[PDB]
């Protein structure tokens, strides 16, 4: 919640406007609370001069909460772990997370 | 896959 | 990583196998140590099927930014804490999850 | 792979 790349409950169009306002460079990203799925989050990432959205859904395993973008194939405790991992590893993403909307 | 989203 | 419960510093490979057996050959029991064979590397010692396996963690560089990896850069981490925290939930190249930490003895 | 180690 205190991270620079987290923008809270902004809209999908606001995320496309914020990313486009800073330039449509590959790797520019932010994380937002989904207004469509209130319990989920979205990683809004610029790739190929296009803003793409990746749904982050919560789930539980042995009563332990985790977040995932691929139905539990890759799991993270919180959003900071998900972002920091994908700054170094592509995963299911088409590129690395390089710059965030401050 | 999620309708409306780029996940794959 | 130095302030973590699973990090035991520069103990030996046999030292790591003795501590894990002293606590119980449970699947998922693990520790991280500084390697004595490679002073620049680290080792994730993991018990699986009552056998202690050792996984080399090597440092590398990509444009002035250091990362650690167990698979020649296919999966990269900034520090050892990120590597352990990731493999507590995802197996990766490991045969099981990091479930229980081998604690250091209370002197 | 690394000699002495279970990495694969
Ligand atoms: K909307």
């Amino acid at each position: 919640r205190t991270q620079l790349w987290f923008h809270g409950r902004i809209s999908r169009e606001e995320s496309q406007r914020l990313i486009g306002q800073q330039g449509l460079v590959d790797g520019l990203f932010l994380v937002r609370e989904s207004q469509r799925n209130p319990q989920g989050f979205v990683l809004s990432l610029c790739h190929l001069q296009k803003v793409k959205h990746y749904l982050i859904l919560p789930s539980e395993e042995e009563g332990r909460l985790y977040f995932s973008m691929d139905d539990g194939q890759t799991r993270f405790t919180d959003l900071l772990q998900l972002v920091e991992f994908h700054q170094l590893n592509r995963g299911i993403l088409p590129c690395l997370l390089r710059h965030c909307c401050t | 896959k999620f309708e409306g989203f780029d996940n794959e």
